[PDB]
């Protein structure tokens, strides 16, 4: 059996070889030249309140106005950004949740929670009243975050080694991953949409395929957990939060890590991890109460945010760049600009 | 009438000592920079608390500045505008203290966290807190003149019916003995309360520090008793008593207690 | 028994991804700065709108 | 299937009284605030009173105002009209209407089949009634005009166009402008400026022959067009 | 790149002492807790060891107290354990693991049926 | 101004926020626990009468509601950290079985020390009380063997079995005790296998944990 670890150890080695004779020069030297921005100061330009609990995910969608964001409560709450109301209060069988997703076509909303069971809910309705529309069951652990493709496919990251692709009205599992040898705590779709990447405890981002149903690339480091991960909008290329201070950026054409991201004052952890509309910004929440911003080319640190009380569950750039929607661990959810 | 009254009845450090209230409660009075307001229901109280302090003191800076010489050519109505208006000024100081009291012994009570609103019946108690003292110093401006006869007016404030100090110190005895009582069972029941449970550290902190921190009782009522036993004294006492001259000094400890009684319900956060 | 498969798969997977090409790094860096210096002239957040444009206040 | 039924028809001598009843049956009631819709004889639709959910605000006509009184009842899910001190012109053909205000909704979606009873400062929303003639297979444009400008200052424009069959109650086509209700093809268009609008028919089918009405919602006193026929 | 390899186990005669070495790569090895567990024939894990990150607060398990010496050296990073008397109970794998995130006291998951940073392990054999 | 469909809007916006306030309201009637315990030691057991087994019961007209997580996998160090707000929570080990109570301990130890979960004050107890009489009076099997502490330990039904229930019950206080002050503390109780008593218990127990939180907020000690 040993020839077999051997065999394994070689490939590794071979691997890491090819990286380093890959590798010609670090991104963190060669822009050198190019003038950082100055201070930017943001201002809570709205605050959205009364949900008496946490806020655990908050999504967008396709549009810039429309905002959904779920909690412990038992609500799930669609808000308006221009005028702070609310449009509906959704109602949850488990109490427990843990994402949120708001579909492209801007009809379905879907849900999450400690148990199995990925929840569809519908919006667009004769009678006027949101009802669930589907159940999908037949996962064996907690779900961490649901994206939409199109109205009629689902890709979920549950607490097991798996990643599954659904469908909404076969109800079964199209297709399914395996792998990472431990939790998964992230995903997120290139705008391509026939590769999404994902992040594992096991310190692992890989690199899977929709079409063929097998993973491609891998990536490793942070030493420690991954709970955040984010795409880059030229698609080749993403940013990693991680359990420690650091947060990293891979290359995808050359498997390699371009930068990282971290202060030698900062002990804290990353919880969510979002690039801008023109990828200069890399806004990333902390474990503690603030929320830094970082000059994606050159890794120099410009600007804070104010924050919350309790932490910075998620953080989210609209699809127009001009507004930062951040949740909290206490109800109060801040849209920045 | 006034000269017969006064007949019949026989600098920088208290100003100091105003500037130092009126600053202390302006430099607290707002907090709203700081996102107090989950725990809103304590920090409103002291808001209110904040208020009254400041209106004591301005209305205390305008008295002792306004009285002297100067009392004389002022017209008779416009006096009772100094005599009246600070009696609601201190009637909304020690009051007020109580509508504190009040709120700690409920909570502590029944069996749910302080996360419950509880919001009607907060806004009526410091809406009374505010009414009851405004009735009071609205009392004597129309009637309890004493203009009638000479007798019945003291000299601790000229021409004031004397009879209504008997009033004023009942409704004062009224509240010194309902927080005494109040800041009392809080510390039975935080006894009782440990003895089924049997809180290996009952003794090292809910024991030691409530005692503590009940000390404000002491410190309120070892400062504000002055003053109203000054006034017993002066009804008791009768036309020379030497004592009864000699009152400006007392009433000033008074409103140094607006020096105070913030401090001791905010600094501890 | 089920270790062996393991190991197998892993192996099979290694050998997959071996195969992978591969650019230089200089390239990939050159590349992200051109797009991210191309498209810098229309985020609201690097450049600050005025209050016309801006919805929200 | 939504359902609403409506009640309270008959004859009237002057001077009497009456009472109307709406009931609702498919959707969730307490959510919509429903309106009500008269029409005379002959003529085009007139707007005559309102409810809101939750009971929070009452509108009515300034030609009507004092004499009606609206109330609904979401436990037995039933709308009220109380109607005193009639007069011979309030001889007309009723209409339950629902409505549902929020971000992206739509109102003026399922109108009643109506019940019969026979005994200054609006917009003008003014429109030409000569009839246009048609035939199959080519396209048509009715026009309407406003005195007021239908341009707010959030972008949108408040103007909905309504079509009536001969034997049907009316439904809702196009609610604001360039958006069209679930359910009718996508021939139908409509475009034009803020003063200026245009409804464009094209391949033209049987089942399209009807009155079409303008309408507008910026003041809350609404006034319905004097409608379009298109006839062969 | 996390990988722990350990070295130093084997056979040996009932009562002799005997060391283990278990090397890390790939992080800071002067941020983590560390820990020694190991697995019996038959047997679940048991936690065994201790080792805070300065060298100080070092705890124990009762059934190997006083005869087992746990150290760590950060120049080069190794954690040494040594045993001096041995038992025929104590013939189990011994695996060297570390704690999940960094600048804590937890270890909330050291010993669990799958593992992400924890090394192969070696055996040790007494008597047989 | 405002156009007609915005306050209409605004008004449907201040009805759900009412009717979202008022449903919340009753969430404070409910005291959440968690449960914790061992495969072998009873877990529904202690009060009479993948998935979340909960367990709802009424006593002195409040109502408790307990939480029992089961069907997920080994490691528990990412959904825990949703049980962050809970008013307890319940420990359960046996003190009947000595080998496998050493593992029990670093249960106790690695949750005390956690980052989160720092200001909830466990309800510690002890169930399989009848069997450690009947072993401990049986000479068969000794606690020396495992804890080398013992032999040394003197007292601070027969005195032997109350030593062994006091030298149980401080291995875990000085855990307790060590790590923690003046947020959290632990509570013995001293269980049985047959107990009816269970629930007055966990009433006095939330009760004196809520009067400490609500001293401690309000400022007054
Ligand atoms: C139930 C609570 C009631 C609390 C009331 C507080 C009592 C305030 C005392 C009123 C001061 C009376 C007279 C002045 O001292 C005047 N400026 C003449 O001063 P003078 O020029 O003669 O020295």
């Amino acid at each position: 059996l040993d020839q077999l670890r051997q065999e394994a150890e070689q490939l590794k080695n071979q691997i890491r070889d090819a990286r380093k004779a890959c590798a010609d020069a670090t991104l963190s030297q060669i822009t050198n030249n190019i003038d950082p921005v100055g201070r930017i100061q943001m201002r809570t330009r709205r605050t959205l309140r009364g949900h008496l609990a946490k806020i655990y995910a908050m999504h967008w969608g396709t549009d810039s106005r429309l905002l959904v964001s779920a909690s412990q409560d038992g609500k799930l709450i669609i808000w308006d950004s221009y005028t702070t109301n609310k449009v509906h209060a959704i109602p949850l069988r488990s109490s427990w949740v843990m994402t949120c997703a708001y579909a492209p076509s801007g009809n379905y909303v879907a849900c999450g929670g400690l148990d199995n069971i990925c929840s569809i809910y519908n919006l667009k309705t004769r009678e006027g009243n949101v009802r669930v529309s589907r159940e999908l069951a037949g996962h064996t652990g907690y779900l961490s975050c649901c994206r939409f493709l199109d109205d009629n496919q689902i890709v979920t990251s549950s607490g097991d080694t798996t990643c599954a692709l659904w469908d909404i009205e076969t109800g079964q599992q199209t297709t399914t991953f395996t792998g990472h040898t431990g939790d998964v705590m992230s995903l997120s779709l290139a705008p391509d949409t026939r590769l999404f990447v994902s992040g594992a405890c096991d310190a692992s981002a890989k690199l899977w395929d929709v079409r063929e149903g097998m993973c491609r690339q891998t990536f490793t480091g942070h030493e420690s957990d991954i709970n955040a991960i984010c795409f880059f909008p030229n698609g080749n290329a993403f940013a990693t939060g991680s359990d420690d201070a650091t947060c990293r950026l891979f290359d995808l054409r050359a498997d390699q890590e371009l930068m990282t991201y971290s202060h030698d004052n900062i002990i804290c952890g990353i919880t969510s991890v979002s690039f801008s509309k023109s990828g200069r910004l890399l806004l990333a929440g902390y474990d503690d109460f603030n929320c830094n911003v970082w000059d994606a080319l050159k890794a120099d640190r410009a600007g804070v945010l104010a924050g919350h009380d309790n932490r910075v569950s998620c953080l989210g750039v609209t699809d127009d760049g001009m507004a930062v929607a951040t949740g909290s661990w206490d109800s109060f959810l801040k849209i920045w600009n | 009438t006034l000269r017969e009254h006064y007949q019949y009845v026989g600098t920088v450090l208290f100003l100091v000592i105003c500037s130092f209230i009126v600053l202390e409660n302006l430099m607290v009075l707002i907090a709203i920079w700081k996102n107090n307001k989950f725990h809103n229901r304590m920090y409103f109280f002291i808001g209110n608390l904040a208020l009254c302090d400041l209106l004591a003191g301005i209305a205390y800076k305008v008295n002792i500045l306004m009285s002297g010489k100067k009392t004389f050519s002022l017209s008779p109505t416009v006096w009772f505008l100094r005599e009246g208006s600070m009696f609601v000024a201190l009637g909304a100081s020690t009051c007020s203290l109580l509508a504190i009291a009040i709120e700690r012994h409920l909570t502590m009570i029944k069996m749910r966290p302080y996360d419950a609103n509880k919001r009607h019946r907060v806004f009526l108690l410091i809406g009374m807190c505010w009414l009851i003292a405004f009735t009071l110093g609205a009392l004597p401006i129309l009637g309890w003149n004493c203009l009638h006869n000479l007798p019945d007016c003291s000299t601790i404030l000229p021409l004031y019916s004397k009879k209504y100090i008997a009033f004023c110190i009942s409704i004062f005895t009224a509240i010194l003995v309902t927080i005494v009582i109040l800041y009392a069972r809080i510390y039975f029941l935080v006894k009782s309360s440990s003895r089924k449970v049997a809180n290996h550290n009952n003794s090292e902190r809910s024991m030691a520090l409530l005692r503590t921190v009940v000390i404000v009782v002491s410190v309120f009522i070892a400062c504000w008793s002055p003053l109203f036993i000054l006034f017993l004294i002066d009804v008791a006492c009768v036309q020379a008593c030497p004592i009864l001259f000699k009152a400006q000094w007392f009433i000033v400890l008074a409103v140094l207690n607006s020096a105070m009684n913030p401090v001791i319900y905010t600094l501890a956060s | 028994t089920a270790s062996i498969a393991q190991a197998r798969k892993l192996v099979e997977q290694l050998k997959m991804e071996a195969n992978i090409d591969r650019i230089k790094v200089s390239k990939a860096a050159a590349d992200l700065m051109a797009y991210c210096e191309a498209h810098a002239k229309e985020d609201p957040l690097l450049t600050p709108v005025p209050a016309s444009e801006n919805p929200f206040r | 299937d939504v359902q609403l039924v409506e009640s309270g028809g008959g004859l009237v001598q002057p001077g009497g009284s009456r009472k109307l009843s709406c009931s609702a049956s498919g959707f969730a009631f307490s959510s919509f605030g429903m309106h009500w819709v008269r029409q005379a004889p002959e003529k085009g639709l007139e707007w005559v009173a309102y409810i809101s959910s939750g009971s929070g605000t009452i509108y009515y006509a300034d030609t009507v105002k004092g004499r009606f009184t609206i109330s609904r009842d979401d436990p037995k899910n039933t709308l009220f009209l109380q109607m005193t001190s009639l007069r011979s012109e309030d001889t007309a053909m009723y209409y339950c209407v629902r409505s549902i205000y929020y971000y992206g909704s739509s109102p003026f979606d399922f109108w009643g089949q109506g019940t019969t009873l026979t005994v200054g400062s609006d917009i003008v929303m003014t429109q030409a009634t000569s009839s246009v003639p048609v035939t199959p297979g080519e396209s048509v444009s009715i026009s309407c005009r406003s005195s007021k400008s239908l341009l707010h200052s959030n972008g949108n424009t408040y103007l909905y166009w309504f079509l009536q069959r001969p034997g049907q109650s009316p439904q809702l086509l196009i609610y604001r402008m360039s958006n069209l209700a679930s359910g009718v093809p996508d021939r139908f268009s409509g475009s034009g400026s803020g003063t200026a609008f245009t409804l464009t028919i094209s391949r033209l089918e049987a089942e399209d022959v009807g009155v079409y009405y303008c309408m507008q919602h910026l003041e809350y006193p609404l006034t319905f067009g004097a409608g379009t026929k298109l006839e062969l | 790149q996390v990988q722990l390899q350990e070295s130093g186990g084997g056979l040996v005669q009932p009562g002799g002492s005997l060391r283990l070495s278990c090397a890390a790569s790939g992080f800071t090895f002067s941020n983590y807790k560390m820990n020694w567990v190991r697995q019996a024939p038959g047997k679940g894990l048991e936690w065994v060891s201790d080792i805070s990150q300065s060298g100080a607060s070092i705890s124990y398990t009762g059934s190997v107290k006083g005869r087992f010496t746990i150290s760590r050296d950060n120049a080069k990073n190794t954690l040494y354990l040594q045993m001096n008397s041995l038992k025929p109970e104590d013939t189990a794998v011994y695996y060297c693991a570390r704690c999940p995130a960094p600048f804590t006291r937890d270890c909330f998951d050291v010993t669990s049926t799958t593992y992400a940073y924890r090394g192969q392990g070696t055996q040790v054999t007494v008597s047989s | 101004s405002v156009s007609a469909e915005d306050k209409a809007a605004a008004e449907r916006s201040k009805m759900i926020d009412k009717n979202l306030r008022e449903d919340g309201e009753k969430a404070r009637r409910t005291l959440r626990l968690l449960l914790l315990g061992a495969d072998n030691s009873g877990k529904s057991t202690i009060v009479k009468q993948s998935g979340i087994f909960e367990t709802k019961f009424q006593v002195d007209k409040v109502n408790f509601h307990m939480f029992d997580v089961g069907g997920q996998r080994d490691e528990r160090r990412k959904w825990i950290q949703c049980f962050n707000d809970v008013t307890a929570i319940i420990f359960v080990v046996d003190s009947s079985d000595y080998n496998r109570l050493q593992e029990a301990l670093n249960d106790f130890k690695s949750i005390w020390n956690n980052r989160w979960l720092r200001t909830i004050s466990v309800i510690l107890f002890l169930n399989k009380q009848d069997l450690l009489a009947e072993k401990v009076l049986a000479g068969k099997s000794k606690i020396e063997d495992y804890f080398p502490e013992f032999a040394r330990y003197t007292t601070p039904e027969d005195p032997r079995v109350t030593r062994a229930k006091y030298f149980i019950r401080k291995e875990f206080v000085d855990i307790s005790t060590a790590s923690g002050d003046g947020r959290h503390i632990c509570y013995p109780h001293f269980t049985c296998a047959v107990d009816t008593e269970n629930a007055r218990r966990i009433f006095n127990d939330c009760k004196d944990i809520i009067l400490q939180m609500n001293l401690k907020e309000y400022n007054l000690v």
